């Protein structure tokens, strides 16, 4: 199924996993490079990153 | 080899306290003798405690008291259940015929007695504690007896580990005539000495390898290269700034802390001046 | 009679009681010497604690006997 | 191990027993004059190790025993500890019949071998029940102190010690009858309802020259934890607390002045010496490691 | 990142300052005649250790004198 914004559940899960894995190989990253790493350049890369925080997941 | 013996870091403390107490009581160093206890599991012998023993002297011969040993054996079984007599210990250097005579006499009590030797007056860095095993060989004629050397282990309980670590990290036992600076620097000296010995061994090995007198190992050499390409550990500017900050903070903590001592000496001097010089 | 009562800490007590006399007599001797309550006292001879019900008429005390006195201790 | 002394050192006279001095100090009885007399208890390494091992070996049950030693001046020296054949439940211990026979026989046998010390106190283990005097320990310690005056109650916690990695030994002495005299309330809470009846003591440990010599070669892999010690980082809270208490002591000494300055100076010197030792270790590490291949 | 994955090197990238920090790297191949080179470096380290030890001794001696 699509999680509202035309994104498959697998795509969202793998995006979150890619962000979590990249959090282990980067001291700090930029929004543009983070988007180039796992698609979705800046519209929801910052949103996903901030959602992972404030929940203990990152 | 032979029977695997497991030694705990409580027997050695018992022997050291025994030796220190009797040397202080008698003024001059003496020889102490006792009895070990532990467990026998298959081919494994474990020594976990020791109690003192009474010995008398007849001219040159040393005779172990038997009635006191029997009373102590009956007494200690109340507190410790799975504990049995295993061997006997003494403090001394090289093996002596007196030790062999004492072991032969003690053999009447247990089938396979051990022989724990402690060195309180050692003159080297070699291990002062050595576990010896006296098995009766089948040599005819004269009883040619040489106690076999045993490679003991350091099996230790968890609470035993905690207590041993606590006593090892102790520093307030001195701080008297000897400066605490000496005690603090001795540990650093020993650690640096051991690291230097290890790196000296590595240097000797690589020198031998480059000389050509030993087989050329392509893996150990590359491991040495990886080790040797990282001696300047973390020489970044941020580390230097942090180090200088720490040094300045400790310097301030020393200044505030010398000022109070100077003020206390001030107070004592003024108090003395206000009585021995003040005209009432 | 100069029967010795010794505490484990080193205190010494001298009492005078004939052997035929009851162990209650020893108890009240140490009572009027020190004051330790009767129910908080244990006495040992030859490594064996004596019972209150044994008169010291047939007893292995022939003079020179030292009695080890201890106080009952409990913990929680 | 060279370039020093190898004979009887300055840490061995603590193990020496003088019968005449002990007899004189027992006859003097300076404790009855000032009731806040004893404030320091010095325990040997062997006694502490035996106490901890016996307390832990008992499992979840409680165990109890005695401890030998002597008393000098304002300090109580505890040299050896021997267990007792007690059968106690998870809360209470009794020591009904075989304990006293064991006490007498063991003391006599030890005196036979050469043990010249007398009984100096008793200890009992709380299996995870903290370190405080219960309503029964207070009563029995008062009973012992009323007649056998040199005494001290040592409480050890095996379960908390093994879980936290630090020994929990507490030395206490009971006041007599009728002796009344954002901050945490643990000062009153961690003691029982008899908090005003007993007072704690300062516990310190000591070891002999041969003890330290043999324990120096106890294990040869703590050098890594010494080179990468990372001092001044694992005890920053300790130094801040010490600075706070030092400021309080300085304020008290200043109020008094307007002999208390001596202990404040001692505390300040101790804290500063610890900080300087840490800085010295850091400088040694920097010279050893980062000053190569520059 | 793909070099980090194969475990030849370990480290962290940083885009704020545009630099890569390496905590550990494998030991690459060495030629036969360069071994003396590394030997020299090791010797230097040993010397330094010795010096430090000597200094420590001097220090403690002085302290005792005081």
């Amino acid at each position: 199924a699509t999680t509202a914004d035309g994104s498959s559940i697998l795509d969202r899960a793998v995006i979150e996993h890619n962000l979590l894995s990249a959090s282990k190989l980067y001291n700090n990253i930029t929004f543009e490079e983070l988007g180039a790493l796992l698609e979705i350049p800046a519209a929801k890369a910052e949103k996903i990153a901030s959602q992972m925080i404030t929940e203990g997941r990152m | 080899g032979s029977v695997s013996v497991a030694l705990h870091p409580l027997v050695i403390l018992n022997i050291s306290d025994h030796w220190i107490r009797m040397r202080s009581q008698e003024g001059r160093p003496v020889q102490v003798i006792g009895a070990l206890i532990g467990k026998q599991e298959g081919r494994n012998i474990e020594v976990m405690n020791s109690f003192e023993l009474l010995s008398h002297t007849v001219e040159e011969k040393i005779i172990i008291d038997k009635e006191y040993y029997y009373t102590k054996e009956e007494q200690f079984k109340q507190v410790f259940k799975e504990l049995e007599f295993l061997g006997w210990y003494t403090t001394g250097g090289p093996p002596d015929p007196s030790d062999i005579h004492v072991h032969k006499q003690v053999c009447e009590i247990i089938e396979s007695p051990l022989f724990l030797k402690l060195n309180p007056m050692t003159k080297h860095t070699d291990l002062p504690v050595s576990v010896f095993e006296s098995v009766i060989d089948i040599i005819n004629g004269e009883a040619t007896m040489l106690f076999a050397e045993l490679t003991y282990t350091l099996a230790t309980e968890e609470a035993e580990r905690i207590g041993v670590d606590h006593v090892a990290r102790m520093t307030a036992t001195g701080s008297g005539e000897n400066s605490t600076v000496a005690e603090h620097l001795i540990a650093q000296h020993s650690a640096i000495k051991m690291l230097h010995s290890r790196v000296k061994l590595i240097l000797e090995y690589v020198k031998a390898s480059e000389a050509g007198e030993v087989p050329f190992n392509h893996e150990i050499l590359r491991e040495a290269y990886a080790l040797c390409h990282c001696l300047p550990v973390l020489s970044t500017d941020k580390f230097k700034t942090d180090f200088y900050d720490q040094c300045n903070d400790v310097g301030l903590m020393a200044y505030l802390g010398t000022i109070t001592k100077t003020c206390n000496t001030m107070n004592q001097f003024v108090n003395k001046f206000n009585v021995l010089y003040d005209r009432q | 009679m100069l029967i010795k009562v010794k505490t484990l800490t080193g205190k010494e007590i001298e009492i005078d009681i004939e052997p035929t006399d009851k162990v209650e007599r020893i108890k009240e001797r140490v009572e009027e010497k020190e004051g330790i309550p009767p129910q908080q006292q244990r006495l040992i001879y030859s490594g064996k604690q004596m019972n209150d019900e044994k008169t010291a008429a047939d007893y292995k005390i022939l003079g020179g006997s030292v009695l080890h006195l201890v106080l009952a201790l409990r913990g929680g | 191990l060279a370039n020093n002394m190898q004979e009887a050192q300055s840490i061995d006279e603590i193990y020496k027993y003088d019968k005449k001095q002990q007899q004189e100090i027992l006859a003097a009885k300076p404790w009855t004059k000032d009731h806040h007399y004893f404030k320091y208890c010095k325990i040997s390494a062997l006694a502490l190790l035996k106490m901890v091992m016996h307390a832990r070996s008992g499992g979840n049950l409680a165990v109890m025993g005695l401890m030998l030693g002597k008393v000098d001046g304002e300090t109580m020296i505890i040299m050896d500890s021997f267990a007792l054949p007690v059968e106690g439940t998870e809360t209470r211990v009794n020591a009904q019949a075989a304990a006293y026979e064991y006490m007498a026989a063991y003391i006599e046998n030890a005196k036979q071998v050469g043990r010249l010390e007398n009984a100096i106190g008793w200890y009992h283990s709380h299996p995870g029940y903290g370190c405080w005097l219960s309503g029964i320990n207070v009563s029995t310690q008062m009973l012992n102190q009323q007649f056998q005056e040199p005494f001290v109650a040592v409480v050890i916690d095996p379960t908390r010690t093994i879980s936290a990695g630090k020994v929990n030994l507490g030395a206490f002495r009971t006041y007599p009858k009728g002796y009344k005299p954002t901050i945490p309330l643990n000062k009153i809470e961690d003691f029982g309802v008899h908090c005003k009846q007993y007072y704690a003591l300062e516990v310190s440990y000591f070891k002999s020259s041969l003890d330290r010599k043999l324990l120096e070669l106890l294990w040869n892999k703590y050098w890594v934890n010494t080179l990468s010690s990372s001092s001044l980082l694992t005890n920053a809270d300790y130094t801040t607390g010490q600075v706070f208490d030092l400021s309080e002591k300085l304020e008290q000494s200043e109020a008094q002045l307007g002999d208390k300055l001596a202990k404040a100076t001692r505390d300040s010197c101790k804290t500063t010496i610890e900080a300087i030792h840490g800085l010295m270790s850091q400088v040694i590490k920097d010279k050893l490691f980062n000053q190569i291949n520059i | 990142i793909e070099a980090v994955y194969t475990d030849i090197i370990q480290g962290k990238l940083d885009q704020r300052n545009q630099l890569l920090e390496v905590d550990f790297c494998i030991g690459r191949d060495i030629r036969k005649k360069d071994i003396n080179n590394i030997v020299k470096t090791l010797h230097e380290w040993c010397d330094g250790c010795e010096a430090v030890l000597l200094g420590i001794e001097q220090q403690v001696l002085r302290a005792n004198q005081y």
